[PDB]
């Protein structure tokens, strides 16, 4: 089944590609600055549907962290524009490139909470840090900074999905092993950090892994799983049963035909 | 002068949230869509159009 | 030290412990198990009380060190199972 | 194989097109010509056709 | 001739503007570049204020247009109009009398102007639906006899010459849309869909089974006779359940 | 390249769309049909779709201006 | 005077609402600010103003407006609070100057300090010099700094100075009741 949550976000492909669109146009880029914009959209009961976007131009220093110039009145006069060619456009949110994050995150979100205290920070990058959706989605409010995992899929209006079609087991695995590498990475991480004084020294993450091993996995491995094992190839010997008729009710059909195909040529002179 | 005319129309029944039954009289019966700028509280069984 | 390979464990040991007598034990999770300090099952039928783990344990470095040996050993089974599908087909549901 | 997928190209190419009358011969005539009723319609004398 | 080359963002952006508009005219300025006349990209398009009576050729909004290029200038992205778009909802593709008006307004303003037209009711046939237009502007619309020919073009002026419609590629965005798919999110998606299925089985079983039976009386009783629908169905629908109880097999 | 022309044919005609009722088949992809305009046509059909688990009391759209079974 | 756009900087602190100034020194400021803005879009009406706070936390209440009203708004609301944040304002304003919502005009800011600023003067004479190099020019108005705390400002102006596009210029009031006709200078 796919995920589904609370808050869920729904980001249309249009725009997506309006922020690729966005990084190679307005050429700032090749100082490696944070690519911003505003997003907008069609929000109800409890999802936020990104209809739309529109990019924002700011300008942070490159030696300074504190020192960074973005303008209110720009939001305003763009947002009226908007509102007077589609009201069905509300603010939902506003994106940032990442990879990382930024102290600064939380400046441009205390700015969008005002306009609405929820505010989704879309982290979207291109360049493909991931094999299967490369766009992450969270809501963040401070205590201090927070994160949701909401999930993200692409939904789409009529024409949106012609568009991208214009332009244009085996996948599981592959991910399944993926996730497991980031993991083993964080964890060679851990100890180098413990090792040199860093940090590092919350409690979850210890606390997560240690229940997480006593149930261990049963696509591999026995050692706890060999009991529940006895019942479980019992009922996949049955399953294989039902397919064995099957198989042959399906032969079956295919003498049917062939019969009369051969008939049919055989009266005609032969030809195929 | 310039705007449209309009054609009186009941409908039969909501087929899809893109179709409709009209029965209407510049022709006969047609199935017909619907402007994406009107609600869906509108929609409302066997109504006037 | 390696994963749950029972959480099983008898009265017996724990009353020896805890220095209050058999039945005293039976009672006493009895009271634990209420609030959830315990969570478990209480099996009369060897007189034995099957636990499930919720603990802290706050501070393992030891065991962490360990921890990471093992998973590595778990990035390479699912890996192997990997390249016996790469090599056959294409996976397609239809 | 390909025969088959050269009958899908085609069929596409001719449906725009626009309908034959239904209509019940009354009497054929020796003018080589049909006196036909069509049924919401009136009669009419046609010409046969090659066939 | 000429070749206008339309932005792969750039149809979707047109596309559900337009939708919004049905059944109404929706009208935006084109902006992009010239290169010599032969070639007109369109790199981006914006949206002017809408009209339920139509679009007019006094239904231009100076500010508009003029505040939105100081902001999109500012963004960094400026450009001039290469011409204009005026919609046709399945009012035919080829303009009326009243456009050609509009549409030597602004040919008056520039030294040549496009004019796309999108029909958003027959895009919903699942493929492009689009028509680019001009004047007839000799040069080489003059490139039954021979004499006749060169002179009728030149005499007669403001007649429909539809002209090709084209796009380019660009390989970033051309990559961003094999991700949205997957056979993130999608990580835990896979795993996941893997173990619902056999849970559910034991229902899946039943149904599953009852097919079958229903179908076997038939094939024997159309045996005998001709052939007809039916049978077919009945035999191809059988092929299919075989199929998916592999996928619940594969799972474990 | 099967697979893509199959596509195309049920784009070809898309709504509105105009309803008759069948009156018969008269032979493969033939049909008899009777519009409720109340103008009876022979009519083209496409394959697609079953030709004799059809009712001769099934209301059917057909196109307008090329009449044929949608 | 010329074409420039000038990034004008306003102090609320707790100074600025103490009446060693008739009557409040909010409004001594704020009737300069007034003169100024008049006398600037009187000489052409190219000119710009944006206004942007030198204290509490720097903020830039406006980007690059030729419009008097906001300004004049901004104040009347106000009860200032804040402690001084001088380097940082000089540096927000300075990429605010930068790129612009207005025209393209000559860089300026002109400043109010009616409070006691203590720099580290090293740092402040790097950012003098790379100042200089974008050719910026800053004007102080300062009070409530002279007979309560050093002229370290002077030696700011000075650094500056090579030449006159960048030499600046310190204008000095008394602490004491002083009303914009020589804070106007």
């Amino acid at each position: 089944m796919p995920e589904l949550a609370v808050q869920k976000v729904v980001v249309h492909p249009l725009v997506l590609l309006s922020v690729v669109d966005h990084f190679n146009r307005i050429g700032k880029v090749g100082n490696q600055k944070r690519v911003v914009g505003v997003l907008l959209g069609s929000w109800q009961k409890k999802v936020l549907d990104v209809s739309n976007s529109f990019a924002v131009p700011f300008d942070e220093d490159d030696k300074d962290d504190s020192v960074w110039f973005l303008d209110h009145d720009y939001l305003e006069n763009m947002y009226g524009m908007f509102k007077k060619v589609n009201a069905r456009e509300r603010i939902v949110g506003w994106y940032h490139t990442g990879p990382k994050l930024h102290k600064n995150d939380i400046a441009i979100n205390e700015l969008m909470k005002r306009y609405c205290p929820n505010s989704v920070l879309v982290i979207i990058d291109v360049k493909p840090k991931d094999l299967g959706l490369p766009t992450e989605a969270y809501i963040s409010v401070e205590e201090s900074k927070t994160f949701e995992h909401v999930t993200s899929e692409i939904g789409a209006e009529e024409a949106e999905e012609v568009g991208v079609e214009h332009l244009l087991r085996i996948t599981n695995q592959v991910h399944g092993l993926k996730g497991l590498n980031s993991k083993l990475l964080d964890i060679r991480s851990y100890l180098e950090k413990v090792a040199t004084g860093k940090l590092p020294i919350n409690h979850q993450i210890i606390y997560q892994l240690q229940d997480v091993f006593n149930l261990l996995p049963d696509v591999s491995l026995q050692e706890f799983v060999k009991a529940f094992y006895l019942k479980t190839n019992d009922q996949m010997v049955v399953v294989y049963l039902a397919s064995l008729i099957r198989s042959v009710v399906a032969l079956h059909n295919l003498i049917n035909n062939k019969i009369a195909n051969r008939d049919a040529e055989k009266k005609e002179g032969q030809e195929k | 002068l310039q705007s449209v005319g309009q054609i009186v129309g009941e409908v039969l029944k909501q087929l899809t949230e893109e179709k409709f039954i009209v029965k209407a009289t510049n022709g006969p019966r047609y199935v017909v869509g619907c402007r994406r700028q009107l609600d869906k509280s509108k929609l409302k069984p066997g109504t006037r159009v | 030290t390696r994963p749950a390979n029972h959480r099983q464990l008898t009265f017996e040991e724990i009353a020896k412990s805890a220095k209050i007598t058999v039945n005293e034990v039976e009672l006493l999770v009895m009271k634990a198990l209420s609030v959830g300090l315990v969570k478990g099952s209480i099996d009369e039928v060897d007189k034995r009380v099957h636990m499930t783990w919720v603990q802290p344990r706050v501070l393992d470095l030891q065991q962490i060190k360990g921890m990471k040996d093992r998973l590595e050993f778990w990035c390479t089974d699912v890996k192997s199972m990997e390249m016996l599908v790469e090599h056959q087909a294409h996976d397609i549901l239809t | 194989l390909n025969a088959k997928v050269r009958l899908l190209r085609e069929e596409l190419q001719l449906l725009q097109e626009q309908g034959s009358y239904v209509g019940e011969v009354v009497r054929a005539m020796d003018k080589k010509k049909v006196l036909v009723k069509v049924h919401p319609e009136g009669k009419f004398v046609v010409d046969v056709d090659k066939n | 001739a000429e070749q206008v080359y339309i932005s792969s963002l750039a149809l979707l952006k047109m596309l559900k503007h337009g939708r919004a508009g049905v059944p109404m005219e929706v009208m935006g300025l084109m902006l992009g570049e010239f290169v010599d006349d032969y070639t007109v990209r369109v790199i981006d398009v914006f949206a002017m204020p809408q009209s339920g009576t139509g679009v007019s050729v006094e239904a231009v909004d100076p500010v508009f247009q003029a505040k939105m290029l100081d902001m999109l200038k500012q963004t960094g992205r400026p450009e001039m109009v290469v011409g204009w778009y005026h919609s046709h909802p399945g009012f035919g593709c080829w303009l009326s009398g009243v456009d050609i008006n509009t549409q030597q307004s602004f040919e008056a303003l520039s030294e040549r102007a496009v004019a796309v037209v999108v029909d958003p009711i027959q895009s919903v046939k699942g493929k492009v639906v689009i028509d680019a237009f001009r004047l007839i502007n000799a040069n080489m619309m003059v490139l039954l006899n021979k004499p006749s020919i060169q002179a009728l073009i030149h005499g007669l002026n403001r007649h429909y010459y539809s002209i090709t419609i084209n796009y380019r590629k660009n390989e970033l965005e051309q990559k961003m849309l094999l991700n949205l798919h997957k056979k993130y999110s999608e990580h835990c998606k896979h795993n996941e869909s893997v173990v619902k299925e056999m849970l559910e089985l034991a229902k899946n079983y039943n149904k599953a089974v009852e097919e079958e039976d229903k179908m076997t009386p038939e094939q024997l009783a159309i045996k005998n006779v001709g052939k007809q629908d039916p049978k077919r169905h009945l035999e191809e629908h059988v092929d299919v359940l075989m199929t998916s109880n592999i996928v619940q097999c594969l799972a474990a | 390249e099967f697979l893509h022309a199959q596509e195309e044919v049920k784009r070809i005609q898309s709504i509105p769309l105009v309803i008759g009722q069948f009156l018969e088949a008269v032979d493969q992809n033939t049909a008899i049909v009777g519009s409720t305009t109340g103008s009876n046509y022979y009519v083209r059909i496409l394959s697609t779709i079953d030709r004799e688990l059809l009712k001769p009391n099934a209301s059917v759209a057909l196109h307008k201006h090329s009449n044929a079974l949608v | 005077m010329v074409l420039e756009s000038t990034m004008v900087c306003v102090d609320n602190s707790e100074y600025m609402r103490n009446g060693d100034f008739l009557p409040t020194r909010l409004q001594a400021q704020q009737d300069a600010v007034n003169i100024v803005c008049h006398s600037k879009t009187r000489s052409n009406p190219e000119n710009n103003v944006g206004l942007i706070t030198l204290a509490n936390d720097c903020e830039v209440l406006t980007t690059l407006t030729p419009d008097t009203g906001r300004i004049l708004s901004k104040l009347h609301t106000v009860q200032p609070k804040g402690k001084i944040t001088f380097c940082t304002g000089i540096r927000v304003a300075h990429l605010a100057l930068k790129h612009r919502q207005g025209k393209n005009h000559k860089m300026r800011i002109i400043a109010f300090v009616g409070s006691p600023v203590e720099d580290n003067e090293k740092d402040l004479v790097k950012l003098a010099k790379r100042l200089k190099k974008e050719k910026v020019n800053v004007d102080i108005i300062n009070f409530g700094e002279e007979e309560v705390n050093t002229e370290k400002l002077t030696a700011f102006v000075n650094t500056l100075n090579g030449k006159d596009g960048t030499g600046s210029h310190l204008v000095t009031v008394p602490p004491g009741p002083s009303l914009a006709d020589a804070l106007i200078s």
